[PDB]
Parts: structure tokens; C-alpha cells; sequence
């Protein structure tokens, strides 16, 4: 995986598919899944994570509507 | 909470890239105040 | 108003179309309340003997 | 010119017709609060009640508010 | 054309063949609408 | 609450003079690294903590420059 | 299979304790925070944040969200833990049951 | 300059309201189990709750729309608690989403009570107990009155949450404005900032059950 | 023109007359509450009542929008 993997030839290994990005992102879904919500006793923070990134991508999507409004000019 | 210290390349990289970046930024700064300056004269 | 550009109409509808009506709906029909465990202890008739 | 003044005055019209709304709100609230006062067992439909109420209400209210904003802003 | 079928048709079989019958009836109404609505523009 | 500049005091001060000897010793280090092409033999880790902290007094240089400008928020002119 | 006893270790409900442990080494325990408000100042400063209406709407919903779990947490938390103890006891209490009516048969 | 949350949305000229509208759903995970984490234990509790609200009230015919019922609630009440947060585009202030969510279930459920039900159907159109000598353009009401029940609830949620979001946008520029001024008017204005943000909690929920049970009674009025 | 102007003025003056069905529906619903925990076994005639007084004050209602799309955009 990559962390441990310090060539290019890795990504000349991975899979670029259809099928694999869809494999690939969802391996990802479950492993924030199991590790942060699926466990009992567990906090909050699984959500608000999740929350704060919706932020940050709905933000940088709304930042074409922003920098009409800068405040200084440089 | 115990004193967990930094390390070498902390003191090195860190002090004399700190003091680099205050000074080359006082210099920023008076180097872009006086264009700023004369165009807030020129803002009429 | 921005509402009312209609040439961007079709985006907004067709992935609505399909979370409301295929992706939620399965998130629920894989929600399901088992009927509680009614344990009757009292299940028993076998007879009394043929006399 | 004239139209852009016209819109501007036909939209705060328009826009004076929420306070019926205001006050049906007001109203259907009130009475939720005498018929709960006067037997606080039907709470739940008491609450549906008023919720349906109050949404029509708002119904009345938002068509008044569009029409503001559909005179304004679009035509 | 698998699983497509397995854990996203079988599943909703009995409400989109028969539940949502009507329902199809309205977004049929409704795309012509819209068709009408982006056309007089 | 207390500890803030506890901590402050006892890792972030500007360097003493005994030790820019040090400093300018490791960068002598630094940059032979650099001279030789021992930075190509850095794997993954360090190099992208090098570049964290060299984010780090980056920001310490806009830092820098808005305490010379006596504002924060682009130029007060 | 039975699921593990706690989550993840968040800071301030943003940060995960990983990236603390994984900077802490090459920086210390300060260094974390240095390059958070280095980061701000620097996001703020070239005005690749631009501080507008949103910014205060943003300060109200967060004072919110902070007091509201502040205050209504340990409530949901300890009600989501009284509902499993429920209904755990009450399988139980349904098992024995039918243990004592086969006894009984 | 004003309106621009509700511009659809775009990043890298793709069009980015998809991501958007269909993120609602993974914020449900489901699980096989039965004793599960916190995150199911209390929404399946909500869902529970939320069904024993809308569907005990009908008969079978109308209580097999318990799914699409509960999903409806579900989706439009975590869109509308989604839109609450920074800079985010909130796919029900448009009014394309809401007629596709209204027009299909209205005409759906009136289709449902024309082919069963059909002289009930036609029958309701008039109250019976009205007396004869305008019976008729009475029912020309009714008509009337039925043929803009859909319109409405579109337009019933379209505002409630376009008009609710640009008022709390305006009151941040106003903060921001007496930002600079006077800064205890800014504190009040910032407390009215506050009251208004729970306000608007408040009427994203109602706005969701409110939809929901608008179109279930549409729906136990035709079966 | 001074007609497209007075037009939208028109619009907006009529629009204004929903505020009394907002209001009166607003009174329905209130009522429905109060006689529903007044005497909670009457629900279906009751509740036919409030369709048929909902049913006139949304007459009126409409009938005033009707009058405010007509002078709009069919005169």
C-alpha cells in the first residue's frame, strides 16, 4: 500500500478500472466505517469529521462566488 | 503534563528558519508599504 | 432568481430521482425491527393417558 | 425607469400579504395551547393538528412571498 | 449486469412493480411538464 | 491554561547565542545533504516532515511580515 | 463478531490523536498547534479565506453545536447505551423462559 | 452577488450537485446485527418512532407506503440539516428537486384513488352534506383546489428554507457590517444571529414532516 | 411602459387580498384543535368540517390570486 511503497512502479501496479476505483472507494467507506462508527460505546466524532470535511469540500466549490469579494487588493 | 521536548532538528531548522522568516518579513512588509503608500496617495 | 435558469434542470432532478427512491429506500429495507421474543413458558399439551 | 419602480412597489404589495399568515400562525398556535391546557392527554394529535394547520398557513404565505420574489426578481 | 439485479432489483421488485405504479403515472406527468417548461425558454 | 506559556518558554524561544554555532553547524550538514544527493536516499517520511516543518516557518514568515505591518488582514492601507 | 469497546481517540472532535502521535516526534507537542495557528494566520492573511457573512453564520452554528453537545451529550449517549441494556436484558429474560417451560414439559 | 448559494453548484467545471445530493444516504449505515453501535441503536430508534408517527393513522393499501413514507421524512429532513452548515449549497431551496419530490406523489396517490375508489373519488370532490342550489361551482373549487395541491407543497418547502437561509445570510452581513462600529450592537446582533440559527433547526425539521405528512394525507384521502 | 408598470403594481395589490385566507385558515385549524379536545369522538365529522371550511377559504383565496394572474400576464 501506499506508506510503505516509495517507487512509481506501485501506481503502474494499481488498478485503474471501472470496477476498481468502485473497489477502491468503497474499501476506503468501510475502513472509516469500522474504524470510527461500527463500534459500541463509540463518540460523536465519527459524524462531525464527516461534517467538517462536507464543509471544506462544499466550501472550496463555493469559492469561485468568493474571491468576487476579497477584501484587500494586493 | 511531562515535558516531551523537541528534537535537534527542531532547534536547528526551526530557530534559524524562524528568525529568516521574521526578518525577510519585516522586509516584506516596508518593501510593499511604500507602493501601498503612494497609491493610497494616488487613490484619488 | 437562480431557480429559474432551466438548462440546469435535469442535473438537479435525476440524482434526486435516484437517492429518494432507490438508495434511501434500501438504506431502509435493510432496516428491520424483529417482533419481541415472546418466550410462552406454557406450551404443554401431550394427553393424559388413553385411560 | 417606470418598470424597475413599479416592480419595487408591486413587490412590497405582494409582500404585505404574509401578515394573514402571521396572524393564522398565531392563532393555530394559541389554540394549541387552550386545547392542551384543556385535556393533556391528545398531545400527539393536538401536535399533528397544528402542524397541518400551521402548513397551510405557510402554504398561503410562501405563495405571497414567490409572487414578491416572481414579480420582482423574474419578471 | 450482476448485483445491479441482486441487491438493487430484487429488493425494490415489489414496490416498483407494484407500489409505485401510479407513481410512474406522475413522473411521466411530471417529465412532460418539465419537457413544456425548459421548452418555452 | 498556565502551561501555554510554559510550553512556549521551554521549546519556542529565538535561539540562544551558544547555540546558532549549532545551527549554522546543521546547516552546513543540511546542505552537504544536499551537495552530495543524499536527499534522493530520503524515503517518504522524513521528507514530507521536513516539508511540514518547513511550512511551519513559512508561516512564520507571513507571521513576520503581518506584525510588520501592524495588520493582519492584507495591508491596513 | 463482536464490536470494539471504543473509537478513535479525536481531539477536539476534529483531530485524530494519530496525527498528534505522528508530528510529536519531529516537532514536539507544541508543534501541532504552531502549525495550526501558522496555517490560520497564513489562510486569513493572503485572503484565500475571505472573512464575509459566512464567517459569522459559521460562529453562530458552531456555538451551537459545541453547547448543544456540551449539554444534551451524555444524555443521548448514556439513552443510545440504557436502550441496548434493555433490550440485551430482555432477551435474556427470554431465553430462561423458554429453558424453564422445557424444563417444565 | 446575493443568490449565489443557490447557483448550482460546480468544482473544476464538473457538475458537482450530484456529490451533493446524494450524500444524505451515507449518513444511514444499516447493520445485520442486534445489538449495534450508538450512530444505528438511536437512528433506528428515530425511524421507528418517525413510522408509528405517519402510518398508523391508515388502512393496509395506504400503510404500504410505509418505505417510500419513512425515506421521504429521512431524506428531505437530512438535506435540510445538511444546508445549515458553512457554505453549503442546499438542494431543496431548489425548485426543480422539490416539484420532482411533489408532482410524482401527488399524482401518484390521486391516480391510486381514480382506478380503485373511483365513484369515492369522484364523490369527494363535493361535500355531500352542502345543499343543492350551488352544489356545482362548489365542486369547481374543489377542482381547482385539487389541481393546485401539488404546486403548493413544492412551493410549500422551496421558500420555507430559501427565504429562512437568506435571512440568516443577511444578518451576517449585517453583524459583519456593525462589525467595525459599535461592538456591543454587534454582540445583539449576534445573539438575534443565534436565536434565528435555532429558528432555523427548528423549521428544517417541521419543513421535512410537514412534506411528509402533507402527502400522506393526500394519500389516506384516496385509498 | 406606464402599462406594464401599473400591471405589476396591479398584481401585487391583489396578491395582497391572500392575507384573509391565510388568516381564516389559520381559524379553521385553531377551532379543529379546540373541538378535537372537546370532544374527541367526533374526529371524522369534524374533520369534514375543517376540509369544507378549508375548502371555501381557499376559494376565496385563489379566486384573488386567479385575479392577481390575470390582470398580470393575460390583460
Amino acid at each position: 500500500e501506499v506508506k510503505l511503497g516509495e517507487l512509481p512502479s506501485w501506481i503502474l501496479m494499481r488498478d485503474f478500472s471501472p470496477s476498481g476505483i468502485f473497489g477502491a472507494f468503497q474499501r476506503g467507506y468501510y475502513r472509516y466505517y469500522n474504524k470510527y462508527i461500527n463500534v459500541k460505546k463509540g463518540s460523536i466524532s465519527g459524524i462531525t469529521m464527516v461534517l467538517a470535511c462536507y464543509v471544506l469540500f462544499s466550501y472550496s466549490f463555493s469559492y469561485k462566488h468568493l474571491k468576487h469579494e476579497r477584501l484587500r487588493k494586493y | 503534563v511531562p515535558p516531551v521536548q523537541v528534537s535537534p532538528l527542531i532547534k536547528l531548522g526551526r530557530y534559524s528558519a524562524l528568525f529568516l522568516g521574521v526578518a525577510y518579513g519585516a522586509t516584506r512588509y516596508n518593501y510593499l508599504k511604500p507602493r501601498a503608500e503612494e497609491e493610497r496617495r494616488i487613490a484619488a | 432568481m437562480p431557480q429559474l435558469n432551466t438548462t440546469v434542470w435535469p442535473t438537479m432532478i435525476t440524482p434526486m430521482l435516484l437517492t429518494l427512491f432507490l438508495i434511501t429506500q434500501l438504506k431502509m429495507l435493510n432496516t428491520n425491527y424483529h417482533l419481541p421474543p415472546s418466550p410462552k413458558p406454557m406450551k404443554m399439551k401431550n394427553y393424559n393417558k388413553p385411560w | 425607469d417606470i418598470d424597475t419602480a413599479a416592480k419595487f412597489i408591486g413587490a412590497g404589495a405582494a409582500t404585505v400579504g404574509v401578515a394573514g399568515s402571521g396572524a393564522g400562525i398565531g392563532t393555530v398556535f394559541g389554540s394549541l395551547i387552550i386545547g392542551y391546557a384543556r385535556n393533556p392527554s391528545l398531545k400527539q394529535q393536538l401536535f399533528s393538528y397544528a402542524i397541518l394547520g400551521f402548513a397551510l398557513s405557510e402554504a398561503m404565505g410562501l405563495f405571497c412571498l414567490m409572487v414578491a420574489f416572481l414579480i420582482l426578481f423574474a419578471m | 449486469l450482476q448485483s445491479i439485479i441482486k441487491n438493487i432489483w430484487i429488493p425494490m421488485k415489489p414496490y416498483y412493480t407494484k407500489v409505485y405504479q401510479e407513481i410512474w403515472i406522475g413522473m411521466g406527468l411530471m417529465g412532460f411538464i418539465v419537457y413544456k417548461i425548459r421548452a418555452a425558454d | 491554561l498556565a502551561t501555554f506559556w510554559y510550553y512556549a518558554k521551554v521549546e519556542l524561544v529565538p535561539p540562544t547565542p551558544a547555540e546558532i554555532p549549532r545551527a549554522i553547524q546543521s546547516l552546513k550538514k543540511i546542505v552537504n545533504s544536499a551537495q552530495t544527493g543524499s536527499f534522493k536516499q530520503l524515503t517518504v517520511k522524513e521528507a514530507v516532515l521536513n516539508g511540514l516543518v518547513a511550512t511551519e516557518v513559512l508561516m512564520w514568515f507571513y507571521v513576520g511580515e503581518i506584525i510588520g505591518k501592524r495588520g493582519i488582514i492584507g495591508y491596513d492601507v | 463478531p463482536p464490536l470494539p469497546e471504543y473509537g478513535g481517540k479525536v481531539r477536539y472532535g476534529l483531530i485524530p490523536e494519530e496525527f498528534f502521535q505522528f508530528l510529536y516526534p519531529k516537532t514536539g507537542v507544541t508543534g501541532p498547534y504552531v502549525l495550526g495557528t501558522g496555517l490560520i494566520l497564513y489562510a486569513l492573511s493572503k485572503e484565500i479565506y475571505v472573512i464575509s457573512a459566512e464567517t459569522f453564520t459559521a460562529l453562530s452554528v458552531l456555538g451551537v453545536m459545541v453547547y448543544g453537545i456540551k449539554k444534551y451529550g451524555p444524555f443521548v449517549a448514556d439513552f443510545a447505551d440504557k436502550l441496548n441494556e434493555q433490550k440485551l436484558a430482555q432477551l435474556e429474560e427470554a431465553k430462561q423462559a423458554s429453558i424453564q417451560h422445557i424444563q417444565n414439559a | 452577488n446575493l443568490f449565489a448559494s443557490f447557483i448550482a453548484p460546480t468544482i473544476l467545471g464538473l457538475p458537482a450537485a450530484v456529490l451533493i445530493i446524494l450524500f444524505p444516504p451515507l449518513l444511514i449505515p444499516t447493520s445485520k446485527y442486534l445489538i449495534n453501535n450508538r450512530l444505528i441503536t438511536t437512528q433506528q430508534w428515530l425511524i421507528k418512532l418517525t413510522s408509528k408517527q405517519m402510518m398508523t393513522m391508515h388502512n393496509t393499501k395506504g400503510r404500504t407506503w410505509s418505505l417510500m413514507l419513512v425515506s421521504l421524512i429521512i431524506f428531505i429532513a437530512t438535506t435540510n440539516l445538511l444546508g445549515l452548515l458553512p457554505h453549503s449549497f442546499t438542494p431543496t431551496t431548489q425548485l426543480s428537486m422539490n416539484l420532482a419530490m411533489a408532482i410524482p406523489l401527488w399524482a401518484g396517490t390521486v391516480i391510486m384513488g381514480f382506478r380503485s375508489k373511483i365513484k369515492n373519488a369522484l364523490a369527494h370532490f363535493l361535500p355531500q352534506g352542502t345543499p343543492t342550489p350551488l352544489i356545482p361551482m362548489l365542486v369547481i373549487i374543489e377542482t381547482i383546489s385539487l389541481l393546485i395541491q401539488p404546486m403548493a407543497l413544492a412551493v410549500r418547502l422551496t421558500a420555507n428554507i430559501t427565504a429562512g437561509h437568506l435571512l440568516m445570510h443577511l444578518i451576517g452581513s449585517a453583524t459583519l457590517a456593525m462589525s467595525t462600529i459599535n461592538l456591543p450592537s454587534t454582540l445583539i446582533i449576534f445573539t438575534i444571529l443565534i436565536l434565528l440559527t435555532i429558528l432555523e433547526i427548528a423549521v428544517a425539521l417541521i419543513q421535512a414532516y410537514v412534506f411528509t405528512l402533507l402527502v400522506s394525507l393526500y394519500l389516506h384521502d384516496n385509498t
